[PDB]
């Protein structure tokens, strides 16, 4: 782990703990999330802390911050887990997803993110203007 | 019903929006309406709050399965 990488983080980390008791509260990330014009919810708060959550005690420590800024985001079998996503919606079976589809999905269900991100992700994924996308090819893009 | 669509949806979703997040110049940034020109110590703090609503998406969806 770099000595570069854990700097920013402690940078990144004392952005949410204002009060300097290295601990985050599902209070003070809201505060930070509300900055930047969101809205969430009790839970929702509480829900991204259970996952960062190692100690129980309910808050955030830097070294469990460090924790999840180090974790294997690509290696640790979330490959696995983001193609079953997808054959969530290859019905056909076709390891392929139309890219209608696909807009459809990520515009209309879960967290629904704008069109502009939907044409970027679209062009930069398997469609190489065979309107399928293979998420092969898809998963391995974000890995 | 099906509840592993949105919790597939949302998997997938965060992920993307954890890579994209990589590029500063990616549209996956001028999602940001109420924050007028963002700055650095935006970046970071967007940085780590996608990363941990990648992982809740990761849990949600494991439960459904
Ligand atoms: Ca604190
Ligand atoms: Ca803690």
């Amino acid at each position: 782990l770099t000595e570069e990488q854990i700097a920013e983080f402690k940078e990144a980390f004392s952005l949410f703990d204002k009060d300097g008791d290295g601990t985050i509260t599902t209070k003070e990330l809201g505060t930070v999330m509300r900055s930047l014009g969101q809205n969430p919810t009790e839970a929702e708060l509480q829900d991204m802390i259970n996952e960062v959550d190692a100690d129980g005690n309910g808050t955030i420590d830097f070294p469990e911050f460090l924790t999840m800024m180090a974790r294997k985001m690509k290696d640790t079998d979330s490959e696995e887990e983001i193609r079953e996503a997808f054959r969530v919606f290859d019905k056909d079976g076709n390891g392929y997803i139309s890219a209608a589809e696909l807009r459809h999905v990520m515009t209309n269900l879960g967290e629904k993110l704008t069109d502009e991100e939907v044409d970027e992700m679209i062009r930069e994924a398997d469609i190489d203007g065979d309107g399928q996308v293979n998420y092969e090819e898809f998963v391995q893009m974000m890995t | 019903f099906n509840r592993q669509i949105p919790a597939a949806a949302s998997l997938i979703q965060t992920a993307w929006r954890c890579y994209a997040a990589e590029n500063p110049d990616s549209s996956t940034w001028k999602i940001y309406i109420r924050i007028s020109q963002l700055r650095e110590h935006h970046r970071a703090t967007i940085k780590v709050i996608r990363r941990m609503q990648y992982f809740v998406a990761k849990k949600k969806f494991q439960q459904a399965r």
